[PDB]
RNA sequence: GGGAGACUGGAAUUCCUGGUGUAGCGGUGGAAUGCGCAGAUAUCAGGAGGAACACCGGUGGCGAAGGCGGGUCUCUGGGCAGUAACUGACGCUGAGGAGCGAAAGCGUGGGGAGCGAACAGGAUUAGAUACCCUGGUAGUCCACGCCGUAAACGGUGGGUACUAGGUGUGGGUUUCCUUGGGAUCCGUGCCGUAGCUAACGCAUUAAGUACCCCGCCUGGGGAGUACGGCCGCAAGG
């Protein structure tokens, strides 16, 4: 999760958001638990 | 590597070239 | 002299010098100024103070004649296009509009080289 | 073009034209009228214009300049001959009346096309056409100088004339030189470029072909008397001994028309360089 | 390049069978009428630089097409080269 | 494919950003515009990037692999802890 | 032969009752060496983007021709010979 | 945008140089085409669209 | 954007003409050589000409390598997939040789807008024959021909079977959804273990595991120089 003081050249799939906020880094994490929940469940 | 081999090979061929332009007319002199 | 209701302006703002210049629908220009004209010189020239200075030497050279709205037409890069801009609408004339008139040259004619310094 | 072998001295690097797109080697017995050499004498006998002798005589082979009749009739060319008076080849033309002529047979003008004189006609290099007809931009060539007087401009191998925007009753012509000329546009104008333009090439190789072309010697001033060329002989190479002048005293000016005279037509003269 | 009636008509005039498509022959022949082909194109436009690479490639593959029909069989090269007026 | 909206991605305040010595030169892939000196984030681009990670991460588990945490501020250690003790998968706060 | 789609774009001068008239005269040539079907379609009286010849509007004018490359050259000198047309464009249907 | 394209997915539409409606969706405001990053299209049916709107401009459909 | 030939158009710079129009414009970290008061700079209309075709335009496409993108028309080379039909070893390399071959330079006839070798001056410096500024001849452009030189770098030759893979991109086909994913073969990317190395780094597009072929080397300068020979109008290789 890259923010203003980010490398584009270290991330391969940048990400962009916020990792201050608590609550928008809480959203970011549950929406990745979903993503691989819902990756999980094709198996 | 480094540019030591290249800049001693870019004088000598400088300095062919400056013996080169300077013999020019006497070559062809010699040479027509 | 002649009376005009409104018109347009040209803002040709280089990085050594601005040039207002007041004109008719149709072209004809009636008045004009710049920095070299006020008073600064040389690199004085490239300042927005100086580019400020003339606008509002034109803007009232113009009042002086009768026009009292215009049409802005700034050019290519250039410090003092807002300060123009600002100046002009301050000294008691109206924006109306502003459009970047800049010549984009689509790979035209070859620019010269490259600064060195 | 066809460069000759360094056989001899005369041949070193002399060159001549291939000649090629001629068909005939003889001329229309019906379009060739006598000439005879003048040497550059004037009516009094006296040598007016120097450097002109003996030469090889040659024919006329009358060529039509005006060809303001037979607008509707058409006509094939027969063959493509040589001319010694002109600089190009020369075309003869089989009209469907049942009459010949001879064109300056243009750049790209092959043997057994058509060609149709005219205001109706075509644009396309080798037949007449108006001025008012012929759209602007177009290239043209041997057009003239007065409704109906005849080609006057770009008659030479390898030149031609630029039609630039015409208004009005008059017409802007580029000349071959750069000049910019107008002319009324109720002229009659051949389209295309004059062929030959491989000439203006051939390197003569030796004084021989100059003499039979009809080229007596020049010599300089400068080894000449002060009694005969401004340019006085001296004591040695002299450099002329003053500001360069013609050999009647008149020095290397502007030497144009007369002042203020019928030119209201020139717009832009030639550039020097 | 070729058509499908003007490729189909001389594979069917030099070919060794009905159905026939890339024999000896048949390659051969529509190899030579690409080069006539290609030749008429340069002829045209003398300054292609790749038709020319294209048709160097062309006859590189004719060449040993042949040497491989004479390893074969000489009869039958022979055949094919009077037939088709090569060499 | 979109999951996430814009509208939820606003209204959780995932676009501000750091002071101006603590920003990337190399970040004007991304950089938008600058409100009260806080450099704001693209949203077409990030929507993008998020199915094409989202992608990835469909194919890393169809071929087989797990996703891990990893985490050292103490303001989600919790946070963190449980939801990694909620969907099985490693974590460190 | 080989389609091709050419759009003119003639002198707004003219009215659109001398369109359909000359189009025709101009095709004939066509019709009489190679011969193909013609689709026709005349929407003038449209404003250009820019001036062409000190022109602000034009008549802009359709036609398909499944025609010979020769043809539709010859077709493409005379339009552009001619002193009503303006402008003409010849693309490919088939393919490009 | 982000969408996969309106003519590789639609599979009902064609491209042509006289859609002046469509070329205008899909230039910039100034008359500029706009970039394939922005458009959200197969790079085909991109080159395509380019095309047309090149030939509009040459016909004078588009204020380039 | 594979090449060749032909046609055609826009932006932009320069010049000229017809209007408006003043005492500055160009230029630099500051200053003038330059352009003006003979009407400079600047704006509207018209005309002349030549290079290149903004935006699409990129870790994207093609080509054997150079290299190639305004639009249209004629020809043509190369490559991929599917059907899998056809001859059935005809496969790969290649000493000499032949062809193509970045830019620069020369001859012929043109054109030359801008840029710009040399050349003139303005400015700093103790000295500027340079970095900066002002004009500009060859050159940059067209057709016919020439020398075969580049860091022509992926500094990595062409061909064949294999080596966890992970993941964007271009193309042609299939099973599962019914717009989304898996499989299929080639190119183009970036990481990565096994393996290779002196380390950097390569790592399915090898610099790894194996083989056929061509060229090069046995220390740096001397010297890629002299001699003789070959190509070449000349430079030059
Ligand atoms: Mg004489
Ligand atoms: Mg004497
Ligand atoms: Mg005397
Ligand atoms: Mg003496
Ligand atoms: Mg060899
Ligand atoms: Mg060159
Ligand atoms: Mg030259
Ligand atoms: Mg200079
Ligand atoms: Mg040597």
């Amino acid at each position: 999760i890259l923010d203003t003081n980010c490398d584009p050249d270290v991330v391969d799939y940048p990400i962009p958001g916020n990792d201050d906020a608590i609550r928008s880094a809480a959203l970011l994490t549950k929406v990745i638990a979903s993503a691989v929940a819902e990756g999980l469940q094709a198996r | 590597g480094s540019v030591i081999k290249k800049r001693r090979k870019r004088m000598s061929k400088k300095k062919h070239r400056k013996l080169l332009r300077r013999t020019r007319v006497q070559r062809r002199k010699l040479g027509k | 002299k002649k009376n005009v209701p409104h018109g347009a302006a040209h803002i040709k703002s280089t990085f050594n010098n601005t040039i207002v210049s007041i004109t008719d629908p149709q072209g004809n220009v009636i008045a004009w100024a710049s920095s070299g004209h006020v008073g600064f010189k040389g690199s004085r020239k490239s300042t927005p103070f100086a580019a400020q200075l003339a606008a509002e030497n034109a803007a009232r050279k113009a009042q002086e004649h009768g026009v009292k709205k215009v049409d802005v037409f700034v050019k290519g890069p250039g410090s003092g296009r807002e300060t123009a801009i600002r100046s002009l609408q301050a000294a008691g004339l109206e924006v109306g509009t502003i459009s970047d008139v800049t010549p984009q040259p689509h790979n035209g004619c070859r620019p010269p080289k490259r600064r060195r310094v | 073009i066809r460069k000759y072998k360094p056989t001899t001295p005369g041949r070193r690097g002399a060159s001549v034209s291939d000649f090629a797109e001629i068909t005939r080697s003889t001329p229309e017995k019906s379009l060739v009228r006598p000439l005879h050499g003048k040497g550059g004498r004037n009516a009094h006998g006296r040598i007016t214009t120097r450097h002109k002798g003996g030469g090889h005589k040659r024919a006329y082979r009358v060529i039509d300049f005006r060809r303001h009749d037979k607008d509707g009739v058409n006509a094939k060319v027969a063959h493509i001959e040589y001319d010694p008076n002109r600089t190009a080849n020369i075309a003869l033309l089989h009209y469907l009346d049942g009459e010949k002529r001879y064109i300056i047979a243009p750049q790209g003008l092959k043997q057994g096309d058509v060609i149709e004189s005219g205001a109706n006609a075509d644009i396309k290099p080798g037949n007449n056409l108006p001025l008012r007809n012929i759209p602007a931009g177009t290239v043209i060539h041997a057009v003239e100088l007065r409704p109906g007087g005849g080609a006057k401009l770009a008659r030479s191998a390898g030149v031609s004339i630029q039609l630039l925007g015409k208004e009005g009753t008059y017409a802007a012509l580029r000349m071959p030189s750069g000049e910019i000329r107008r002319v009324d546009v109720r002229c009659r104008a051949t389209v295309g470029e004059v062929g030959n333009a491989e000439q203006s090439n051939i390197n003569w190789g030796k004084a021989g072909r100059m003499r039979w072309k009809g080229k007596r010697p020049t010599v300089r001033g400068v080894v000449m008397n002060p009694v005969d060329h401004p340019h006085g002989g001296g004591e040695g190479k002299t450099s002329g001994g003053r500001h360069p002048v013609s050999p009647w005293g008149k020095p290397e000016g502007r030497t144009r028309k007369p002042n203020k005279p019928s030119d209201k037509l020139i717009v832009r003269r030639r550039r020097t360089g | 390049a070729l058509t499908a009636e003007q490729k189909k008509e001389i594979l069917g005039q030099y070919g060794l069978h009905d159905t026939d498509t890339g024999s000896p022959e048949a390659q051969v022949a529509l190899l030579t009428k690409r080069i006539q082909d290609l030749t008429e194109h340069l002829k045209v436009h003398k300054h292609d630089h790749h038709s020319r690479r294209g048709l160097l490639l062309l006859v590189g593959r004719r060449r040993r097409l042949l040497k491989y029909v004479a390893q074969v069989d000489v009869a039958r090269y022979r055949s094919l080269i009077e037939r088709l007026g090569l060499r | 494919m979109a999951v996430v909206t814009m509208k939820q991605l606003l209204d959780s305040g995932a676009h501000f950003g750091h002071q101006t010595r603590r920003w990337n030169p190399k970040m004007k892939r991304f950089i938008f515009t600058d409100r009260n000196g806080i450099y704001i984030i693209d949203l077409q681009q990030t929507l993008t990037y998020i199915d094409k990670a989202y992608e990835f991460v469909k194919e890393t588990v169809a071929h087989g692999g797990t996703v891990l945490f990893v985490g050292t501020k103490k303001q989600a250690q919790e946070s963190i802890a449980e939801e990694a003790t909620r969907v099985g998968m490693p974590y460190v706060n | 032969m080989r389609p091709y789609e050419i759009m003119v774009i003639l002198d707004p001068t003219l009215d659109e009752r001398t369109v359909a008239p000359s189009l025709e005269t101009f095709l004939n040539v066509i019709r009489k060496d190679g011969g193909t079907v013609d689709k026709v379609d005349i929407w003038g009286r449209r404003r250009l983007a820019y001036e062409i010849a000190k022109h602000a509007e034009g008549i802009y004018a359709v036609i398909d021709v499944k025609a010979e490359p020769a043809t539709v050259s010859e077709l493409d000198r005379q339009l552009n010979l001619n002193e009503s047309v303006l402008r003409t464009k010849v693309l490919r249907t088939d393919k490009h | 945008k982000t969408r996969k394209c309106v003519f590789c997915s639609k599979k009902g539409q064609t491209i042509d140089y006289k859609d002046t409606a469509l070329l205008r969706t899909y230039i910039s405001e100034r008359g500029k085409i706009r970039a394939r990053r922005v458009t959200g299209n197969c790079v085909q049916h991109q080159r395509d669209i380019a095309v047309a709107v090149k030939n509009a401009r040459e016909v004078a459909l588009l204020p380039f």
